[PDB]
């Protein structure tokens, strides 16, 4: 097969210790007990509930109506009774309202669910009905509603659809599990995106690290001739969104535009598996793919478990604590929210419980600047993070805004190689929060 | 009570060289001695007195489109009669201040004073103002030059201290090593104005 | 048409504006002549004073002095090969009863540090160096004026039959050797270029 | 009922390894070769006045870090670094008390009085040694290089090309290795020792090889195009340890890959304006100190292009 | 080639702000930005060359044939105040009214110790009418240099930290005597 | 003699005369920028004449206002009263409505709510609620590093060795320069003559809010029963007063169970101290206003009363035709 290759400019080299978890088998969680699933799993409108206290609920039932456009549903995990209908801790640090179900032990599928039919069959307008339906959101870390980017306005053209499978942050190999183990679904999924949007070209970018999952994916794909892979060299912000577009297409997103100008579509290979398995199956989403590892757990592995298990119990299935740990992150090492308890529910977003020991979480205390200018050479957008630190930090928020600080992309990367050990990509947060503010104050 | 305030406005309050920081080429071109400092301050404030009061004293006949060319006519003619006086009497200060001499005329204070406190004022007070920035201007260059002189000759007033195998630092009374002086001069009276 | 015809009275106060401008400007005439009748000639007296006291000290001694009419100046400076001109202003010839005595000579010699220096040397009957001093220089103060104190004594001396040669050295050697200043050694070149235009001057006349 | 008292802070979660003390440890770690060569050349004199510069600079960093009640971040090896490229612009009959001025004026006046590290606009070391050039000229000038040993050079190198008498210089290979007779300032007379320590600096990623190549190629052409030799312009003279070690400061030199080539062709043409037609037989140091004020009109033409941000043209605010 | 050497000279070898201590006040008042710092050396460029002419015309043809020269600073102050009151009038009106923030600095161009100066160094070195304009202007383009290069590293300092006492004027003059040893770097030059 | 006057004073004078007429030519053709009318503000300006305010002249207050592309108190050396004076010319300004401090509403410092985790970063308030919006057991408290004092250009903000920020009454000069700088949303405004407000800004139920700190407001309701003139009102499980009908009664402090309306208890009880020489023994407050408090018979001057009742309103201060009460505030401490 044809299988080209493609990269960008700047970017940096992390260790990569995706060696611990890579040759380990697949494990799947046992049956859980309790699920707590908050009212707000997407970004928009929170969904309002539709249950009470004591009532029976079944598998697959949902709990949740949208409110407006901008919004999914919200179904139930498990089969059980309704315990209670408070607020309970969220990931994002304050308590957020959630519905409580307790699991009765077996599994009862609601008396409503059939397969919705054949790729032959569907169309257009019943494959976004369905996705809809579904309640499937964007699975790749962001959570924006498929249904929305799926429906293109009149006055936008697109040609085609490209899927991001160049997983690029340490830790984390669960999408090379799902390349490696259900390569039939993702190529589904995306024929059923490329019927639902209307165009005949199809992309997927694999990075060279997973040469097994392009064999798999080249095997798959067959005798079709409209789709494509693409072999990416190894690198940490080749998987944003943008730099993916840069190497396999060639064009560039403009300045705050959206990458529907640039003509493509740029979608998840879990999202394409998911929306495969709910056309076949007919269920909706309640169940993912996860990675425990770090510094302080026994025995770390990928897991499949399902949306609403706290934390504390995915550590206990996975050994334990070997130590006393120092930090807990919700994602990669990268981009992840720390937390303050571990009674968090698990989302339709996180893709990794990352633990760190107390050695291993302790960073020196900020330092001079010695003008090196590294932070220049490692930006992906090309940009100074410097001077728009140096302008924030003393409150400037037009020089901020004259260094074109609104398209900063925060990837983290130009704090990582500061020999001062900076914190540059917070006071750049900073700034872009007060110029979004100052807008709405002044207009 | 108004004759006094603005008699003593003048040295501390708002010095000509420290706090309002005008005419700085003669301060940072002939101080390189304690007694060119003297002498350019005393010449400076006679021109001082002698514009300020001719101008006070014709405050209802110059119209303000022709301003500027009746101020600088008095300036300069007092400029020349001081530089005839002190060419016939005082050879060697002339020869010392060969070029600033003539340029007294063009001072950034004289101008200043004379649009800003000669134009609006009586008689009486324009004097009392003319005399406070002499002399303010007067120990501001004395202060430096001594400064100066003391560093990179080894003497004050011609007076030897150090002994005669004293090696200077030749870079005091050279243009570079003025500028640096006076900026931390200047550093070190804002530092006792604000932590008081 | 003069901007839409201007209303006539733009022109009468036209001539208010001049009027006192020319009055205040009589007026400062009128005091800066009256100080000039005064001072410009007492000024001339006192440096001629300056000039006879030059003579005297160079030359000293109890006898009277003489100037060339300035022509026979110039015929000696386009005479012995002088490859530039006009660098020589003043020579004056000494009598003390009849007999010669010497001969004083007055040279801006360019090539220095900040421009022209103006060296004066008195030269005795036999060839012998009575001094030399500076008259005129425009050098830095703490480098270059340093010329006009201890370093002109050790001019007298010579002898007026050779030139001289500037060494830079602590040691001063023997005869026609002139130590110059530490960090100042442009201006002794000049200084040293004046003298020798006077020496070649007193061989050319005193033959 | 055991807590756990986690940390929360902001992305990222991890860092590199290297940090400011490793880069000066390094930059010891290159400058000790010229060390050892000036220490077996000009005796043991040599090494003192080094160890007398770095003290003084030490110490007068912590005066003025316990009096403005600030932390003493002497631990960082910049003090160090600034005292020993300033001994090594020293002549061997120098006093010792010059050195202890040189360090005062480069430390307290030059960078601790514009905030501190990082956060001035001109070379310390270079500013310091200009400044005594000025003040004592005879201490300094044509006469302290000759050792009191030896009384039949009574010249350097680059004042026997100055005045045409090219036939009793020091062979080529003489000026290269810097032994049998060559004389000058105690860390320069070696150029295969300066380009040995200034190779390893470019392997480690601490410098690049713009500004040392293109300060050494317009040299050798400007040599060239008026009728000279462009090895003996380049192995005499302070241009090795200035290309590799002085003007590749990191507070004074432009950000952007563009301006590291203007800064150096212009501090390689004024380096050979001064040498031949100048009042001076070197003009290394005011050539890298005349670009150190034009730095920042560089920078702001020489920015790149922002991705996404194309335009059409340079309308901006028309 | 006298001229380009004399240019040369006036630009480089002996610039007017760093050296000869003349175009001082303006040099510090003016120079916190790029653009005013441009729009005033254009201005002053102008007003030097338009005075030079002026200067030499009026001393050689009127005060030396007639035995008048004490008058010379009276007359050359006039014509200079004369000309910098239209350049005034001419200033406001067409070029940008946001430009009248130099604050006492634009009727201080009368004063201006470099254009006085340098119309009596012209006066004093004897020269003819193309040497003293290629002197003004010479002196205008050295004055112009000094001020863009002070205008650019002010900004480079308004990034860093200065402590709390030295702040605007104590930093300018270090600033302005780093610069004058730099510049000392230029000296011996023979052209 | 003769000549050595006649020559220069002639010179000198066609000198000077030519460039007066040429000086008053000039005026026209060139700059006839009188359009805006000038004499408006050139006398009330005290007068420094520097660059620090725009407005490129100091006589440049006629073309700057009249197109509200300048403040009104854009001169500071002017202050108040010359911005007062500027706007008077207009109109707009010399009011009412007295002045106003900066008031901080929370008292949890460093040991009734306690942090629940570590942070590591810079010290700074915004930077710490980039941090997953702080570590503070409360949501809704002080963060504690002094973003306020950092913001104030008069210096009136000092932050405490307990952590929160206290201003000085006589250097405030009621501006919002601290307000819209905190990210909580805790500093505010209030009138100097007040001394009752609500120091809280919690949003949680009960059992939460008495969880998270020690004088948390839990909603209870008990406030709003003791006040009359409907000032204070509970709204998103938080209570809150006006200023505007509060008669600083002083019967909401001592009913919260919690410890969370400012003041102490040292008001009021002067019920009818009547002064005896503008009374007419009218009796009209012996009846009624809503407490007894007066009981007596017709009340002929001088007034027999006991004083050991009543609630100091202040109503009776001003309805009475004659104003014969005086308040007088007279209690322990
Ligand atoms: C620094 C950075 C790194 C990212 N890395 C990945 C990645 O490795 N894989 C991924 O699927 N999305 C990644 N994303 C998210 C993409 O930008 C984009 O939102 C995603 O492809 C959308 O997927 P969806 O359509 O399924 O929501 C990253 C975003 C950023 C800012
Ligand atoms: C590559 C490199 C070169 C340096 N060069 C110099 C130098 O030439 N002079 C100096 O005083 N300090 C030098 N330093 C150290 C100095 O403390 C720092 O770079 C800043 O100039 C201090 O403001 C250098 C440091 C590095 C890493
Ligand atoms: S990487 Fe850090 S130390 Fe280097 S220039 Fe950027 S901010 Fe400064
Ligand atoms: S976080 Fe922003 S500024 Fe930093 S490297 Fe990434 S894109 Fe550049
Ligand atoms: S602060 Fe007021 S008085 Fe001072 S210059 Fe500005 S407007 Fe004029
Ligand atoms: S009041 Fe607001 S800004 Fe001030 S310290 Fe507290 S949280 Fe920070
Ligand atoms: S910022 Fe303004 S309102 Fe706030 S304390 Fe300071 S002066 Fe008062
Ligand atoms: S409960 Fe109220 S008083 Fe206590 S910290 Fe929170 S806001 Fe402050
Ligand atoms: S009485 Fe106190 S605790 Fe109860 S609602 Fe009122 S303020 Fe809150
Ligand atoms: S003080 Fe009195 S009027 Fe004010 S809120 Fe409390 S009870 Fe109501
Ligand atoms: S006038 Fe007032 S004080 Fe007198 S009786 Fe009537 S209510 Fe009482
Ligand atoms: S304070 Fe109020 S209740 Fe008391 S006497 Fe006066 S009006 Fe009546
Ligand atoms: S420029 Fe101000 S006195 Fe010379
Ligand atoms: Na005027
Ligand atoms: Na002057
Ligand atoms: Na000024």
């Amino acid at each position: 097969m044809n299988v080209k290759h493609g990269t960008f400019k700047g970017g940096i080299h992390p260790p990569y210790r995706k060696e611990s978890t890579a040759e380990v088998p697949l494990g799947f969680g046992k049956k859980p007990e309790m699920v707590i699933i908050p009212m707000s799993l997407h970004i928009g409108a929170p969904c309002t509930p539709i249950v009470k206290k004591g009532d029976t609920v079944f598998l697959g039932q949902r709990v949740g109506e949208p409110n407006g456009f901008v919004s999914v549903p919200v179904h139930a995990s498990v089969s059980g009774k309704v315990i209670a209908v408070e607020e309970r801790p969220h990931a994002s640090g304050d308590r957020v309202m959630s519905v409580v179900i307790e699991s009765d032990g077996l599994d009862t599928i609601d008396p409503s669910i059939k397969p919705y039919g054949t790729l032959e069959d569907m169309d257009a307008d019943a494959i976004k009905k369905m996705v809809l339906n579904a309640g499937i959101v964007g699975l790749g870390g962001a959570t924006f509603p498929t249904h929305v980017k799926l429906a293109i306005p009149p006055d936008k053209k697109v040609d085609c659809v490209v899927l991001n499978g160049a997983e690029c942050e340490p830790y984390l190999t669960a999408d090379h599990h799902l390349m490696t183990s259900q390569a039939e679904k993702v190529v589904m999924g995306l024929k059923l995106a490329m019927k639902s949007v209307g165009v005949e070209k199809g992309f997927i970018g694999v990075e060279d690290n997973k040469t097994d999952a392009i064999e798999a994916l080249v095997k798959a794909i067959g005798n079709d001739s409209r789709l494509e892979v693409y072999s990416l060299h190894t690198k940490y912000p080749q998987g944003a969104e943008k730099q993916l577009i840069a190497a396999i297409t060639g064009r560039e997103v403009p300045s705050g535009a959206l990458p529907a100008d640039a003509g493509v579509v740029v979608m998840n290979v879990g999202t394409a598996a998911q929306i495969a398995e709910s056309m076949i199956t007919g269920l909706p989403l309640y169940k993912r793919y996860l990675t425990c590892t770090g510094d302080a757990i026994k025995n770390p592995q990928t897991i499949e478990i399902r949306i609403g298990v706290p934390f504390q119990s995915v550590i206990d299935q996975c050994g334990g604590f070997s130590s006393e740990p120092g930090k807990v992150i919700s994602g990669g090492p990268m981009m992840g929210v720390t937390q303050f308890v571990t009674d968090i529910p698990v989302m339709k977003g996180t893709s990794g419980i990352l633990c760190l020991t107390k050695e291993s979480a302790k960073i020196a205390t900020p330092s001079n600047c010695i003008h090196c200018g590294k932070c220049v050479g490692v930006c992906p957008i090309h940009l100074q993070p410097l001077n728009i630190a140096e302008y924030s930090q003393r409150n400037m928020w037009d020089k901020c805004e004259s260094n074109n600080a609104m398209d900063c992309i925060e990837c983290g990367s130009c704090s990582y190689i500061c020999p001062a050990k900076r914190t540059l990509v917070s006071s750049i947060r900073v700034a872009k929060r007060e110029i979004i503010a100052q807008r709405r104050k002044g207009n | 009570m108004n004759f006094m305030k603005n008699l003593t406005r003048g040295i501390i309050r708002e010095n000509p060289t420290f706090v309002l920081v005008l005419g700085m080429c003669p301060t940072l071109a002939v101080t390189t001695s304690a007694i060119n400092g003297m002498g350019m301050g005393l010449a400076t404030m006679l021109v001082l007195i002698g514009s300020n009061v001719a101008i006070s004293a014709l405050r209802k006949v110059i119209p303000d489109n022709i301003r500027i060319p009746a101020f600088v006519v008095v300036i300069a003619s007092f400029v020349t009669i001081v530089g005839m006086l002190m060419k016939a009497y005082v050879p060697a200060l002339d020869a010392a201040l060969g070029i600033f001499i003539p340029l007294i005329v063009v001072n950034c204070i004289i101008l200043a004073r004379a649009e800003a406190f000669a134009f609006s004022n009586g008689i009486a007070d324009s004097f009392a103002d003319a005399v406070g920035m002499g002399l303010g201007f007067t120990l501001a260059l004395t202060i430096l030059g001594s400064i100066r002189e003391i560093l990179g000759a080894g003497s004050i007033f011609g007076f030897s201290l150090f002994g005669a195998a004293y090696e200077p630092v030749l870079l005091m009374i050279l243009p570079p090593g003025a500028f640096l002086t006076l900026g931390l001069l200047i550093g070190l009276i804002n530092w006792k104005t604000k932590k008081a | 048409m003069e901007t839409k015809e201007k209303v006539q009275i733009d022109w009468k106060v036209v001539f208010k504006l001049g009027l006192i401008l020319f009055v205040i400007s009589a007026v400062a005439a009128c005091a800066l002549a009256l100080t000039n009748y005064v001072t410009a000639g007492t000024i001339e007296e006192m440096n001629v004073q300056t000039n006879t006291v030059a003579r005297q000290e160079v030359l000293p001694k109890a006898a009277d002095f003489e100037a060339v009419p300035a022509k026979d100046v110039e015929k000696i400076a386009s005479e012995i090969g002088m490859e530039k001109p006009e660098e020589l202003l003043e020579v004056y010839i000494g009598k003390s009863n009849g007999e010669v005595v010497g001969y004083t000579v007055k040279t801006g010699p360019t090539s220095g540090y900040a421009g022209e220096v103006q060296v004066l040397t008195g030269i005795s009957a036999d060839g012998v160096i009575t001094g030399i001093t500076i008259i005129k220089s425009n050098e830095t103060p703490g480098l270059g004026a340093k010329a006009s104190g201890v370093w002109n004594d050790q001019f007298t001396g010579k002898s007026a039959k050779e030139e001289l040669v500037v060494v830079k050295g602590t040691t001063k050697e023997g005869s026609n050797e002139i130590q110059a200043i530490t960090g100042s050694t442009i201006t002794s070149k000049a200084v040293t270029s004046g003298v020798n235009m006077s020496i070649q001057v007193y061989q050319n006349l005193s033959k | 009922m055991n807590e756990l008292n986690l940390t929360v802070s902001s992305s990222p979660h991890i860092r590199a390894k290297h940090s400011t003390a490793s880069i000066m440890q390094n930059v010891i770690i290159a400058l000790l070769p010229a060390l050892a060569v000036a220490g077996y050349v000009f005796g043991l004199w040599a090494l003192a006045l080094v160890a007398i510069c770095v003290i003084s600079s030490v110490a007068t960093e912590a005066v003025i870090q316990k009096l403005l009640k600030k932390p003493i971040t002497v631990n960082d090896w910049s003090a160090v670094v600034t005292g020993v490229l300033l001994a090594f612009n020293l002549p061997i009959n120098a006093p010792w008390w010059i050195g202890v001025v040189g360090s005062v004026f480069a430390i307290a006046i030059v960078k601790q009085c514009f905030g501190g590290l990082g956060q001035n606009f001109i070379n310390p070391a270079l500013a310091a040694r200009a400044f005594l050039l000025a003040s004592w000229p005879g201490h300094m000038t044509s006469t302290a290089y000759i050792p009191l040993t030896d009384t039949v050079t009574t010249a350097t190198p680059l004042a026997l090309l100055k005045a045409g008498e090219t036939g009793s210089m020091p062979s080529t290979l003489d000026l290269f290795t810097g032994l049998n007779g060559v004389y000058g300032c105690i860390g320069e007379i070696s150029a295969l020792a300066l380009l040995i320590g200034g190779l390893y600096l470019i392997y480690k990623g601490i410098i690049s090889w713009r500004i040392p190549t293109i300060y050494l190629l317009t040299i050798a052409i400007f040599a060239l195009l008026v009728g000279q030799d462009p090895i003996v312009h380049m192995v005499s003279g302070g241009v090795m340890l200035g290309a590799f070690f002085m003007a590749t400061d990191y507070a004074s030199s432009p950000v952007t890959a563009k301006g590291q080539i203007i800064y150096a062709i212009g501090c390689g043409l004024i380096t050979m304006i001064i040498r031949l037609y100048g009042g001076y037989p070197e003009g290394c140091s005011y050539s890298i100190l005349l670009m150190n004020v034009a730095t920042p009109l560089i920078e702001r033409f020489t920015k790149e292009r922002i991705y996404g941000v194309t335009k059409i043209k340079k309308e901006a605010k028309a | 080639m006298t001229l380009i050497f004399i240019m040369i000279s006036a630009i480089f070898v002996n610039n007017f702000v760093l050296s000869r201590f003349l175009g001082i006040c303006p040099f510090l008042g003016v120079s916190k930005q790029v653009e005013t710092a441009v729009g005033m050396g254009v201005a002053v460029t102008f007003v030097m060359a338009l005075a030079s002419a002026i200067t030499y015309v009026v001393q050689y043809a009127i005060l030396d044939p007639l035995s008048l020269g004490y008058l010379q600073t009276i007359a050359f102050i006039l014509i200079i105040a004369a000309l910098v009151q239209l350049v005034e009038m001419i200033i406001k009106k067409s070029s940008p009214s946001l430009y009248q923030a130099l604050g006492v600095y634009l009727p201080l161009i009368t004063t201006n110790c470099a254009v006085l100066g340098v119309a009596l160094i012209n006066i004093q070195n004897e020269y003819n009418f193309i040497e003293t304009i290629f002197n003004g202007v010479g002196a205008a383009l050295g004055f112009t240099l000094a001020i863009v290069l002070f205008a650019g590293i002010r900004e480079r300092l308004e990034t860093s930290a200065v402590p709390k006492a030295l702040e605007g004027f104590p930093i300018a003059l270090l600033t302005a005597g780093l610069m004058a040893i730099a510049f000392l770097g230029f000296s011996g030059m023979k052209l | 003699m003769l000549n050595a006057i006649l020559v220069p004073v002639g010179i000198l004078g066609v000198f000077g005369l030519i460039f007066g007429i040429g000086l008053a030519i000039a005026a026209k053709v060139f700059e006839v920028y009188e359009d805006p009318r000038v004499p408006l503000v050139r006398a009330a300006l005290p007068g420094a004449n520097c660059g620090g305010c725009g407005l490129p002249g100091c006589d440049a207050l006629a073309a700057n206002i009249v197109g509200g592309s300048a403040a009104i108190d854009a001169c500071p050396v002017g202050g108040a009263s010359c911005a007062a004076a500027v706007a008077e010319i207009m109109g707009m300004e010399a009011g009412s409505a007295v002045k106003k401090v900066a008031t901080v509403i929370c008292q949890g410092t460093c040991e009734t709510a306690p942090n629940r985790a570590e942070y590591y970063g810079e010290m700074d308030c915004r930077e710490a609620m980039i941090a997953s919006g702080g570590s503070k057991g409360c949501r809704y408290g002080c963060l504690g590093y002094g973003t306020c004092k950092a913001v104030c250009p008069f210096d009136a903000i000092v932050i405490g060795e307990d952590g929160l920020p206290k201003v000085d009454p006589e250097k405030c000069t009621s501006c919002g320069k601290c307000v819209e700088a905190c990210p909580k949303s805790i500093m505010t405004l209030v009138p100097e003559a007040q001394e009752v407000i609500v120091k809280c800004h919690n949003f949680d139920k009960g059992k939460i809010a008495r969880l998270s700190c020690t004088t948390a407001c839990i909603a209870c309701g008990a406030c709003v029963k003791a006040c009359r003139f409907d000032a204070i009102t509970v709204e998103n499980n938080c209570a809150k007063i006006d200023y505007d009908k509060c008669r600083q009664c002083y019967e909401c402090v001592d009913k919260c169970p919690m410890n969370c309306i400012s003041g102490d208890v040292e008001y009021g009880k002067s019920t009818a101290y009547i002064i005896e020489e503008n009374c007419i023994a009218c009796g009209l407050c012996a009846k009624n206003c809503p407490v007894n408090a007066i009981t007596g018979e017709i009340k002929k001057p001088p007034y027999v009363i006991d004083h050991d009742m009543c609630i100091g309103c202040g109503i009776c201060f001003d309805k009475c035709r004659k104003s014969a009460i005086e308040m007088r505030p007279n209690k322990t401490k």
